[PDB]
RNA sequence: GGCCUACCAUGGUUUCAACGGGUAACGGGGAAUAAGGGUUCGAUUCCGGAGAGGGAGCCUGAGAAACGGCUACCACAUCCAAGGAAGGCAGCAGGCGCGCAAAUUACCCAAUCCUAAUUCAGGGAGGUAGUGACAAUAAAUAACGAUACAGGGCCCAUUCGGGUCUUGUAAUUGGAAUGAGUACAAUGUAAAUACCUUAACGAGGAACAAUUGGAGGGCAAGUCUGGUGCCAGCAGCCGCGGUAAUUCCAG
RNA sequence: GUCGACGUACUUCAUAGGAUCA
């Protein structure tokens, strides 16, 4: 007795292990943006299976229908709003392109490298999970972040990181004391 | 084996252990059934008081 | 028309028709009666209880050859003796005689060079552990 | 101390588990070096 | 250095003797702000007797500083 | 070995999709009821921009007029008319010509003699209706 | 068939049962007397040394 | 099941008090009164939820006791009491009186009035009969009993009560093109005139009311209060009027209302 | 009210399936698969019924055919000075049901609510922490360089460039980064614990030691089987020495 | 009783066709 606080998973297996496109597509996938296993991957798919599939069922409406007009403005103004889709395309119809990589663009891994602020993928994979890069000016740490259209300006490092400007960390002080005491004191 | 319980004793407040733990142990070995052994159910064995 | 009748009156002829004709189908009758599992070789169950009641191929000369690796098994609910396949041949030293064993089945996908027809179960805990726990030396075999 | 302390196999347990790499702790890292090996191929092949 | 403690949500309510409100802690270069230094800010700010003041909550904010 | 294709992947094939349409997709839609364009769509979750080849469309016109409805199927407005640079030929073997010259089409068919032929060539996936729908194998975005 | 073993004899009597043997085994510190004295004396009241 | 119950959990709540699911297992039943159950509202989800006075449901308590609050001008202390539609909730410190009344998503507002308003309420008839020695009475939707009653007023009227005295001050009968506000069923809030009335001797006498942008809408005749002629009603409404808007017409308005 | 009694009448249901059996049948909201039609599951967070070992009674009360109420009987079973007496976990914890197994006989009314004469007492209702990887969410287990054989880009191959788009094969090493953990402290809370925050420590085999499976390869002064020779096949943790020694498919 | 008639359960036998080449 209590009220049950719901869940559902986010991912889900696709039809067949083995397809060996599908084996080469994920491994361009998870090399390209620097990803850790299948279930990043499948959890966008399942992301984006659901876009497309709503979206499909609106446009077996007809224009001016209450619930289309609704719920497209709806799904067109959060697609804008995290970047994935454009600015001028701005039909219902064009959410049925956006493949993967769209989303995958906009995860906060890869906009830290993008920036130019980490050197590689998985330098920027390890700067966010080690506390040193900050969207508002709030630490985020997690890399699948989805970063929003006007977060993506406020991405910088962290103001109490050794980056941005606070202090020399952990072996940095070590190593100091250390040349600074068997020198001097 | 897997779900064998163990009993946790803290400290030894005056020369012996608690009485919520030790009234644990007593009531469980006091309620227990052993195994038929093999080499126990042939041989007579003594143990000298 | 066809066989069947389609007025917009005679739902009760199509219901009932559909309804004698259903216990003509062998997995209906076989599962509503209750008798799909003496196909499965264990009774209801997926495993199964056996002692090990005694070695075979103890004296076959060549090594890893599929009748080294089979001993031969009582059941304990019903009686009935079968044979069983064991894993990694060394692991015959494990099971000795009156062991418990329990027995799962064997349900291979396919038949390789040398094989056997005729072991259908395969050898999964000896004597409480479990033999990938002793063949990989987690635990060791309680007497 | 005069207390037999335990090994540390004995503590861990992990006997005959065969030696793999020290890749397949991490799956970024091994993905990592298979997209940038199974990358050079196609830059000898697509010549 | 200087936390500063700003008070949302004010509500005067009469019918229990009491002003409630939100406190709002800015701490930088700081860890957690001890809870005496807050009744001490809080009742002089709003001039009232330090046994006067209550405070309670306060989950100070992921990445730190608020 | 175009600039586009992976080992497998073949990324040059994208939303919205050209599909290329055998005279046997025709049949087998008109006799599953499926309908050209939003089965496309609701396989590939994409828009689809159905395209018939000079020779197919002259196949269909030797048929006769006992298939006059699938005709009528195939000069509808919306389903485009790529015009082929052939003496005129089988439907299949332009098929393979153009999959060959551009890589970037996916193929809707149902013989299975094509279905291998096609199958030969690495990153070209391939509809065809099923049951009731219309499935597709080698394309690696599915879901 | 999780109820099922191999067949034994017991042999143990059924009218005067003998006690039963209660090792108590452990390392040099680890305190196995304060455990067998508290829990004699849990068990009769009377505390032993 | 052997007699009454005592709790309700939450999540069999009346729905418009919106109490949230996983803040405890049960919810304020509310005790025996004035007003139905499940078209109440105690006074601990008011003081508590709403006004956001209390934090928890002990210092509800701690303000019923100190003889604060008062529910029709007598005061009361026992922290479920099922307040209702058509009341007036009178705080004396903070100096303000509410009335409660619904809103077009069917809540229960919280809806401020001033004190000449505050001193008389609106009471549907429900019944009119002899009472005892040859007495007629009149009972409203609030299990008032009003004795002598002037002759001309028969089930559904809508009376005007004087909280002090008690006596009926002014009444109001049932016809066309009156102004009638909805408390039941589906559409409840809505504000409207009434256009026709159905006969139906047996059971449920419909109505067709008609709001202020014409849209027409059926209901019981059960669910329909009387609040006074065209144009002119008698009790305060609450901001927006009644008018149920659409859900696009919603969002435009939230949108066009971005000022900052 | 055939609910029962007295008298009277002969009716009532039924192939549109009554009656009688079977149900590993509490009903519903609901869960799953699904292109649909359907098919299966629903003791199990909400509502409705029924029960408190089995059958039968009943008291007090507005309310009970009540079982943390009583009375007798069937079944179990506890104490005994043998005369008597007291019982009901399908409440919470915890046990037996087998010889083969799996949460704590924990803290509290602080929150949600309930009861009472009542703001205050009480509540194993209910919260809190603990405990087998139930079902779910996020995601660590290293990042960037420079060194040690080859070439691949290829400006160039007229012949030496090792020059370099650096892709690495890498096995040494260069400093930078951080939390698992430990911890002053504050916060949290009824009180703690943990999270969130943070002084001081905390990374080279980063020994601060990822797993579960299946496919191949070789292992001879070895064994065993068969044969139209030196072979083949099975297999190979078993050889000539040696085990504080062999430092081996670095492993 | 290595008994019969059933009822369940399982096993097994029947797979190559054309074209080219030698
Ligand atoms: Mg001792
Ligand atoms: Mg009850
Ligand atoms: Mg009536
Ligand atoms: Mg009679
Ligand atoms: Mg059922
Ligand atoms: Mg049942
Ligand atoms: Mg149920
Ligand atoms: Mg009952
Ligand atoms: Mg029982
Ligand atoms: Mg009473
Ligand atoms: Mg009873
Ligand atoms: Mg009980
Ligand atoms: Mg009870
Ligand atoms: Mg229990
Ligand atoms: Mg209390
Ligand atoms: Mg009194
Ligand atoms: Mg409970
Ligand atoms: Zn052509």
């Amino acid at each position: 007795p209590r009220a049950p606080r719901t869940y559902s998973k986010t991912y889900s297996t696709p039809k067949r292990p083995y397809e060996s496109s599908r084996l080469d597509a994920e491994l361009k996938l998870a090399g390209e943006f620097g990803l850790k296993n299948k279930k990043e991957i499948y959890r966008i798919s399942f992301q984006l299976s659901k876009i497309r599939r709503a979206a499909r069922d609106l446009l077996t409406r007809d224009e001016k229908d209450p619930k289309r007009l609704f719920e497209g403005n709806a799904l067109i103004r959060r697609l804008v709003r995290v970047g994935v889709l454009s600015e001028d395309k701005k039909k219902l119809d064009y959410v049925l392109a956006l493949k993967v990589e769209d989303f995958l663009e906009r995860r906060l891994q890869t906009q830290v490298y993008k920036l130019g602020l980490a050197k590689s993928v998985h330098h920027a994979r390890v700067l966010i999970t080690q506390r040193h890069i900050a969207v508002g000016k709030q630490i985020v740490n997690i890399p699948s972040f989805m970063v929003r259209l006007d977060s993506e300006k406020h991405i910088d490092f962290a103001p109490t990181s050794p980056f941005g400007g606070a202090r020399p960390g952990r072996v940095a002080r070590r190593n100091a004391a250390r040349k600074a005491e068997a020198s001097g004191e | 084996y897997q779900g064998a319980k163990l009993f946790y004793l803290s400290g030894v407040i005056n020369g012996r252990y608690p009485d919520r733990e030790i009234l644990n142990l007593s009531r469980f070995i006091s309620v227990m059934k052993f195994r038929p052994l093999k080499w126990r159910n042939e041989h007579p064995y003594m143990l000298a008081d | 028309g066809k066989g069947k009748p389609r007025g917009l009156n005679s739902a009760r002829k199509l219901r009932v028709h559909r309804r004698n004709n259903r216990w003509a189908e062998n997995n209906y009758k076989k599962r509503l009666l209750g008798t799909a599992f003496k196909s499965s070789p264990f009774g209801g169950s997926s495993h199964a209880k056996g002692i090990v009641l005694e070695k075979l191929g103890i004296e076959s000369k060549q090594p890893n050859s599929a009748i080294r690796k089979c001993v031969r098994v009582q059941l304990i609910k019903n009686g009935k003796k079968v044979t069983a396949f064991v894993p990694n041949d060394g692991c015959l030293n494990f099971v000795d005689e009156n062991d418990e064993v329990l027995l799962a089945g064997f349900g291979r996908k396919g038949k390789a060079k040398g094989d056997i027809p005729g072991v259908r179960f395969k050898v999964v805990k000896v004597s409480g552990v479990s033999l990938l726990a002793l063949w990989k030396e987690k635990k060791e075999k309680p007497r | 101390d005069g207390k037999r302390a335990i090994n540390y196999q004995i503590l861990k347990n992990k006997g005959l588990t065969p030696k793999r790499n020290k890749d397949n702790r991490n799956s970024r890292v091994k993905k990592r070096k298979k997209y940038q090996k199974a990358q050079k191929k196609l830059k000898s092949v697509r010549a | 250095d200087a936390v500063t403690i700003r008070t949302r949500k004010v509500i005067s309510n009469p019918l229990l003797a009491r002003k409630q409100f939100v406190v709002d802690v800015l701490h930088p270069n700081r860890a957690n702000v001890s809870k005496d230094e807050l009744r001490e800010k809080l009742a002089e700010v709003y001039k009232a007797e330090k046994d006067a003041v209550s405070v309670f909550g306060f989950r100070t904010q992921f990445g730190g500083g608020k | 070995v175009s600039s586009a294709l992976f080992f497998q992947y073949n990324q040059a094939i994208k939303p919205p999709y050209q599909v290329l349409i055998d005279t046997n997709f025709i049949n087998f839609s008109i006799q599953k009821k499926v309908d050209i364009v939003r089965g496309m769509m609701d396989c590939l979750l994409a828009k689809c921009n159905p395209l018939i080849t000079d020779c197919v469309m002259a196949e269909l016109e030797k048929l006769g007029p006992k298939y006059r409805i699938a005709l009528k199927l195939a000069r509808d407005p919306r389903i485009k008319r790529l015009s082929c640079s052939h003496k005129g030929t089988y439907a299949d073997d332009c098929l393979v010509h153009r999959v060959l010259q551009h890589k970037c089409y996916i193929v809707a068919t149902n013989d299975a003699g094509l279905k291998q032929r096609i199958r030969k060539i690495p990153g070209i996936p391939l509809m065809s209706v099923g049951g009731h729908a219309y499935v597709i194998e080698k394309l690696p975005d599915v879901f | 068939e999780r109820k099922l073993h191999v067949p034994m004899v017991d042999r143990t009597p059924e009218d005067d049962p003998p006690p039963f043997i209660v090792a108590v085994v452990g390392p040099p510190g680890t305190g196995k007397t304060t455990l067998i004295r508290s829990l004699v004396r849990r068990m009769t009241k009377s505390t032993l040394n | 099941a052997r007699g009454p119950k005592k709790h309700l959990k939450r999540l069999a709540a009346p729905h418009h008090w919106l109490l949230d699911k996983l803040s405890g297992c049960y919810a304020p039943r509310p005790s025996a009164g004035p007003h139905k159950l499940r078209e109440s509202l105690p006074l601990i989800v008011f003081l508590r939820n709403r006004l956001k006075y209390a934090l928890n449901g002990r210092e509800v308590k701690a303000i019923l006791m100190q003889r604060h609050v008062k529910v029709d001008g007598k005061v009361r202390t026992d922290t479920t009491y099922p307040a209702g539609f058509m009341d007036v909730i009178t705080l004396d410190a903070t100096n303000e009186n509410f009335r409660l009344v619904y809103d077009v998503k069917g809540r229960f507002a919280v809806h401020r009035i001033t004190d000449e308003e505050a001193s008389y309420k609106l009471g549907k008839v429900k019944k009119v009969q002899l009472g005892k020695k040859g007495v007629p009475y009149v009972v409203t939707h609030d299990g008032r009993t009003i004795r002598y009653p002037d002759p001309n007023i028969k089930v559904n009227d809508t009376v005007k009560i004087d909280l002090a005295s008690g006596k009926i001050t002014d009444f109001i009968k049932f016809d066309a093109g009156k102004l009638v506000y909805v408390t039941g069923g589906r559409n409840l809030g809505r504000i409207g005139t009434i256009v026709h009335k159905e006969r139906h001797d047996g059971g449920f006498d419909l109505v067709h009311i008609k709001d202020s942008l014409d849209n027409t809408f059926v209901t019981r005749l059960n669910n329909v209060f009387v609040i006074g002629e065209q144009g002119k009603p008698y009790i305060s409404l609450p901001k927006g009027k009644g008018i149920k808007l659409s859900i696009a017409e919603e969002r435009d308005r939230r949108r066009a209302q971005q000022g900052l």
